[PDB]
């Protein structure tokens, strides 16, 4: 019952909560997209996108400011590399029981969470075929669905961010 | 600037 699994367990932390199954959803991302890399290429994914509706331009607000218009591949090489630099981070992501997570911490969480689903957009938009192919639609489709399960329980993306697969949202 | 793009 993923509903249930993702509420806050008893008397638990919130922040501690959201960091821990952030990481774990960037793991799960980061196997799935793994497991097609060989069918996304610069050739097939020339900008990175959510279908011809949406082009993403890869920045992270502070080493880049002004985005970068770049292939899927390598805007995802950004954006993973990016996340693992911040849950790497022991003032962002505390492993230590001294460290308290900063004052920031649920905007950092939200961020990597907005850019996180992209790759399931670009992955749902661009090669369910090649997951077809390789008979990994459940567990696309599980882990979407607990990713998505977890963000609408805390409210973790705003609607407009989560439009291009709003309809397959809609039927979970 | 804007990260994403918006098509139709
Ligand atoms: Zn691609």
């Amino acid at each position: 019952n993923l509903r249930q699994a993702v509420m806050l367990p008893e008397g638990e932390d919130l922040n501690e909560w959201i960091a821990v199954n952030t990481v774990d959803f960037f793991n799960q991302i980061n196997m799935l997209y793994g497991t097609i890399t060989e069918f996304c290429t610069e050739a097939s994914c020339p900008v990175m996108s959510a279908g011809p509706r949406y082009e993403y331009h890869w920045a992270d607000g502070t080493n880049i400011k002004k985005p970068i218009k770049c292939s899927a591949p390598k805007y995802i090489d950004y954006l993973m590399t990016w996340v693992q630099d911040q849950l790497d981070d022991e003032t962002l992501f505390p492993s230590k029981i001294g460290v308290p997570f900063p004052k920031n911490f649920m905007s950092v969480a939200k961020t990597i969470l907005k850019r996180l689903f992209r790759v399931y957009a670009h992955i749902y938009h661009q090669h369910f075929d090649s997951v077809m192919q390789l008979q990994e639609e459940a567990h696309l489709n599980t882990s979407f669905k607990h990713f998505i399960f977890f963000v609408q329980e805390f409210n973790l993306i705003d609607r407009r961010e989560l439009a291009p697969l709003q309809e397959l949202i809609e039927k979970l | 600037y804007h990260s994403v793009v918006r098509y139709a």
